């Protein structure tokens, strides 16, 4: 369930 | 690829789809590269809509770009090639 922006901004910050 | 506080300079065609996702600068950090990238996927709905962390780029220029039809945000190996052959440290 969770969200493209989410799992993005995971990739973005790490 | 370089660290959070090095800046690039995109080109041509990687430009194109970061200002088509709102960027108004020419150079950038490759965090800002990111950001504007998943902007962009996020507009034009790219990702899967059941499995979110597919991105679906066959048919767009983003895909023309990538070299692949689709990829997985778990997966970022296309994405960061993409960025070395289209990004110019500075």
């Amino acid at each position: 369930q969770q969200t493209f922006x989410n799992l993005w901004r995971l990739l973005l910050q790490n | 690829l370089p660290g959070e506080g090095t800046q690039v300079h995109p080109r041509a065609p990687l430009l194109q789809i970061l200002k088509v996702a709102g960027a108004q600068e020419e150079v950038f950090t490759v965090k800002e590269v990111m950001h504007y990238l998943g902007q962009y996927i996020m507009m034009k709905q790219l990702y899967d809509k059941q499995r979110q962390h597919i991105v679906h780029c066959h048919d767009d220029p983003l895909g023309e770009l990538l070299e692949v039809g689709s990829f997985s945000v778990k997966n970022p190996s296309p994405l960061y090639e993409m960025l070395k052959r289209n990004l110019v440290i500075l």
